[PDB]
């Protein structure tokens, strides 16, 4: 995908959670009070299920709600720098924090140093490398570039900075302890959380197709693990790490929601309890 | 505000109302009916203190009425065709939970084929009544049974005149639409499977039929019915409208009142003009700032006396405030104030 | 584990998962509101329990709602398929979709082409064949029977239909794509989502016994992977998607349910969010 | 860690899991009525979240409700013979059971008998020894003191006592099945729930300093597993199921709630319904 | 404790005036005291108790004896704030029914405002309070109680 | 460390330094009169702890105090040039003077003249220097980076400019004066004052992780020493003196402030009588 995210993201990724959160709560109130069923599930929604007062939005239907997603998500992720004042926040750094990150991280992102010393095979939730040489003890073979936290679990013939279990650090750097000759294999497993949020995974590829016919020039469908990992990526520079939960939980939040408003399920708790 | 710039109420009277349901009941004269035998022992009294308490509901979502019913355990004849008024009559919106939640208990008790009202009562909780509410409408909203849920819709529509402030939107006090037509959360139609049995109380099938015939407001006083609600739109600050509630008697109305006033198709009325209400809240604004220049010209010191200050010099700094709340032109707020003081203290105010 | 599917199921299950997750609401209701004191929280929950508003069905008390519960398990699942007059199964023409399946799949069940030219042998989230003797690249080697969605990691020797890592099919199938001598060993590990849910999985493990009491000739105690995939394997083939997900959600809330009712813990939130 | 837990424990773990609770409940309320404006969302919780009435708790600030959560955590698990009067202990006859848990086994503990006759590396679901000599049918090779509960998949020369999946013991243990040469390899995974939950691990880390730099002689900061498995094996003999899930649930939830005091996100079901 | 089961003979669903007079002998008068009070102060029902703290101003004099601290006999804080052992207001969801005597749930919201006290009230009962408290001598507060009748 | 400083930093400290002086008197004040009660000092001060009449705070709890140090600090130092128009900033000119500094120098910063001629080591006041090949006297040894003004003790085998023993220059330079051969030693003692305020440095320790854990892309915990050094480092050359010292004092003042409001202690002079 191609995307650059403005310098102002947080002030507009604060209004879109807010809403997606709003349709949310709306679409679990309709279910509950739900009782006949000679109209259909779909037609009770359309009927009262787009009725939300916001700032900015003016539109009594559901449709309204989904150009608004857009605009935001538009002005947020794909152009360049757009001011939050446009779309009526009253302060800028008067932000509600998001929830926190509950993704497993199954796959684990590692970049190996030059020289090709070492191999790397990928399993379900940890790292194996094996050693084409002599390789002395003392020098990293492995760094995460994917922020990760969480404990610790089976190391084997390497070493981490770590107390308790639990790791001091967000990137791990993985070295060796005692120097292994003759092709050997290491393995470094960790029980720990990424940067995305795990429930609502369907929901996610049934949303991310919706917005990507929309913005066909920017935004391909894939798996939420490689797009969680593209916009990490593409964020800007300087940006504190507190500012960045905020236009991550939007830029995950938004196609959830827009899938969700699909196919009527229920809506998961990092969505709704925002 | 609303007490003082709605100083009429735009009902019908119950005599008429008597003679429609005679008219539209199928029933002989001679043969008595609990249901005609309620609604002779009702009276319009105080239905402009319900009007005003209505408009209070509507403009702010935190002043639910709270219903007070004299019933403990058991009901009677006129609970019964009250609470069914009360159904029928008055939207769901400007009610509280609990408020809700008893009326629709008393409405099942009788269309239930083994619960009781005091078993209803016993077994639920005052904490879960909005999903309970939720379950009984949607058990009454079914294929077996239908009875339509009075209702009501926002409105934006304003008078234009020279204001500071923005306005909002605020709910109908009453059920009809624009248009005026009746509106209902489910559907029009009433049908029943069986009858209504609670204890020895019964009431026949049609019986609802007619008391949905006799509630439908009259179509003529449309215009004067939207008149005072343009002007109450129109004149009061839309920030206001979050406001919590602060005096618990401004917001309680009995049953047989609310019968009373949903029966007769009551609204509603004023003869003053916009631009008064209007020159009000700028008077009760101007007041607020006078004050708060006095005290940043006088008071505002953060370096010493501050919250640590002991009670015994309250006495100095209250009385720059009252001798300013004492001078023209600062009546309202003083009165408000001095009227009030067991629920809002002065050293709140003062700290606001 | 012998049982016979009506072809009115759905129509029992839309009322069934209605009254589990209306039972569900007045238990954590009743938890919060408990005050301590000399009765216990069970005697308090039976005076209580019973929920209101559900015509032609006895639930004004706890015992009700357990009759209940087995007689709706008896009509949608047993060879007792006689629909109960109590409720108007006859129509129920239009229902409520239910939540998405939550469980991980970590023993995806598998089935080998023809014969036997390979050694299979399960793992956490992969499974690993070793060739017996020489296989040609281009030819399938295995393939799942337990419909599965979500990414693909750890692609070691073989291929699956996939686009930016989520699998283009529910069923995908395992091809070798490089020509293999023997002892070759082929991987494939999936961070997907089976059919089931994975909260409550104790509170099945002591509902099911409760039905198995009552059912001794049809239900037995197993775990509830293998009972999720027997239920599966038993629906006709001529149902829709739609149509048997709420037979698949009832069929794993009435024993959970069941077991809730007799420990009187907290209940999960996908019967809850009905 | 050096800790004793009295016999008094249940009493003071009732009180600290309520207070939680009715902290989660008020955090919760507090986040979905806050409007955009002047004030940040810490100060508008600061006024108002803070409030709670319960006997013992004195203030309607934060600050007092981080102070009961001290002395609790105190009178209960620390060395110091100290029990709070003045809260609502007296009448805590009838205790309401906690929620069960949903921490999923990822490393667990087991304990090689005598002889180092094997060699153990653990995984992510999976354990696996090395037999160094001639082994005997059907004799004991580990077996687990964490205990667990769940399904058993993928055992390979090996035996467990489970019947249709589901293991019959909260404490299985491993037994070879045939006579096997040196440099055998047995595994054995487990999709199982040990003790603890698994959400608001985030929040744990920031608690457990927090109340690590109080007693700063009596707990160091370490990893959840590790935390419960020392507070589990610090449990004294002669103690119910019943109580020592209440013991277990607050021993967990001071941390997670001192941690969400300090970053006002969202926080877990498990807390919150309790 | 008393008062106490007076006041919780009609909140609680089974237990009377009788039973809860009853529970004398399994327990003391302090113990269902508190017992009661935590009731009072759960999730369904929050009924305010009046407290009071230990006070220490004193303005200096020369003068022979001891002097010693004192409770206030009044509810209300050296800032005006009122003092509440248990809950700052009063949130109960029930009524009070006890032996065909009911209060709606609403009366004691208005009987908490009615027994406010203002802020000069509270500046003259702690200006009585400091100067008695600076004179009077402090070694026979440990007295034990003679004349019955006084207390 | 990375941040960078506007050229109207003193307005912004003036600023900040006031807060602060007024937070700790507040704080010495409500300490004064605290009853010694059932209610512990925290709740106290969380009680009556507040600033009334400031424009720019929007709260009367110490929370507010908290925020708008935040807010300041972040204008100040950051990489956000945000000019906060809340506080009322009339004239950017004038600045009350702060306080003169108090911290002694032990470890004085030296840099050597790049020709690899001495070898540096440290003591508690001095630094002493070995020389690796012959010199010849009157040439540069050492020169001082962090500007450094007091006394001078024990000077042997060197010299730098004194009158009646007191420094003349704040950035002294070391020249031998004797033709000194094989490998001699020369010292240099110096009884001075550096930058910054020696007092309440147990405040500061516990306030910079507090200011770090919000800005961690930016702020990481370390000493004071190094943190000042730094600090120093990144000021703008077109800096006087005379304002050069209030941001140095307000960034000081903001973590001891910071950690004084959690640990409530007394606080500084130099922090007292701004």
């Amino acid at each position: 995908m191609n995307l650059e995210i403005n310098n102002f993201a947080p002030a507009i990724s604060s209004i879109g959670s807010q809403l997606c959160s709003l349709s949310a709560q709306k679409l679990l109130t309709c279910r509950k009070q739900y009782g006949n069923g000679a109209k259909s599930f779909e037609e009770f929604y359309a009927e009262i299920g787009g009725i939300i007062g916001m700032m900015g939005i003016n539109s009594q239907t559901p449709s309204g709600i989904r150009e608004a997603i857009y605009r935001l998500y538009q002005s947020a992720f794909l152009f360049g720098d757009i001011f939050p004042e446009s779309f009526g926040i009253q302060n800028t750094q008067n932000i509600k924090p998001p929830p926190g990150f509950t993704a497993p991280a199954k796959k684990l992102e590692v970049v190996l140093p030059q020289g090709g010393a070492f191999d790397l095979i990928y399993n379900n939730g940890e790292i194996r490398v094996t050693t084409t040489r002599n390789v002395q003890a003392g020098d990293l073979v492995c760094t995460v570039t994917f922020p990760i936290q969480g404990s610790v679990i089976a190391t084997r013939n390497c070493h981490v900075n770590e107390i308790g279990g639990q790791l001091t650090t967000t990137r791990p750097e993985i070295i060796a302890s005692v120097p292994m000759p003759a092709r050997t294999v290491i393995v470094a497993s960790f029980d720990a959380i990424e940067i995305g949020y795990g429930e609502g995974d369907d929901l996610f590829a049934i949303g991310i197709a919706i917005l990507s016919n929309r913005f066909n020039g920017q935004i391909t469908p894939m798996s939420r693990h490689n797009y969680m990992t593209q916009m990490f990526a593409n964020l800007p520079a300087n940006m504190s790490e507190r500012d960045s939960s905020a236009v991550l939980h939007f830029a995950q939040a938004a196609p959830v929601v827009l899938g969700m408003m699909e196919r009527l399920t229920g809506a998961p708790k990092w969505v709704l309890d925002y | 505000l609303d007490r003082a710039f709605l100083d009429g109420v735009g009902f019908t009277p119950l005599a008429e109302k008597q003679q429609q349901l005679q008219l539209q009941l199928k029933t002989n004269i001679l043969t008595a009916n609990l249901i005609r035998s309620a609604i002779n022992g009702m009276n319009t009294e105080s239905n402009l203190e319900v009007a005003i308490k209505m408009m209070q509901a509507a403009q702010l979502h935190r002043a639910s009425i709270e219903i007070a019913f004299p019933m403990n355990v058991s009901l009677s004849p006129e609970i019964i065709v009250q609470c069914f008024i009360v159904w029928m009559s008055i939207p769901e919106q400007l009610l509280s939970d609990r408020s809700n939640f008893i009326i629709a208990a008393v409405i099942w008790a009788g269309f239930s084929a083994d619960d009781s009202y005091a078993d209803i009562m016993r077994r639920s909780a005052r904490a879960s009544d909005r999903q309970n509410y939720d379950i009984i409408k949607a058990a009454l909203s079914s294929r077996k049974f239908k009875l339509p849920r009075a209702s009501t819709t926002l409105f934006d529509e304003n008078e234009p005149v020279v204001r500071r402030y923005q306005i909002g939107r605020v709910y109908a006090p009453f059920p009809v639409d624009r248009y005026g037509s009746p509106v209902y959360s489910n559907c029009t139609k009433v049908e029943l499977a069986s009858d209504y049995n609670a204890e020895g109380f019964t009431i026949r099938k049609d019986d609802f039929r007619a008391l949905q015939a006799v509630l439908r407001i009259d179509e003529d006083r449309a215009a004067d019915m939207f008149t005072t609600l343009r002007i109450m739109i129109s004149s009061i600050p839309a920030v206001w409208y979050d406001a919590e509630v602060v005096h618990y008697p401004h917001t309680a109305v009995e049953l047989e009142q609310l019968a009373a006033y949903g029966l007769t198709g009551a609204y509603p009325r004023t003869n003053h003009s916009v631009d008064t209400i209007v020159k009000t809240v700028n008077n009760i604004s101007a007041t607020y700032s006078t004050i708060a220049q006095m005290l940043s010209t006088i008071d505002l010191d953060p370096t010493r006396y501050g919250t640590s200050e002991s009670i015994d010099k309250f006495k100095i700094a209250w009385e720059n405030v009252e001798s300013v709340l004492n001078m023209e032109g600062n009546d309202f707020v003083k009165t408000i104030m001095y009227a009030y003081e067991d629920n809002f203290p002065k050293k709140d105010f003062y700290m606001m």
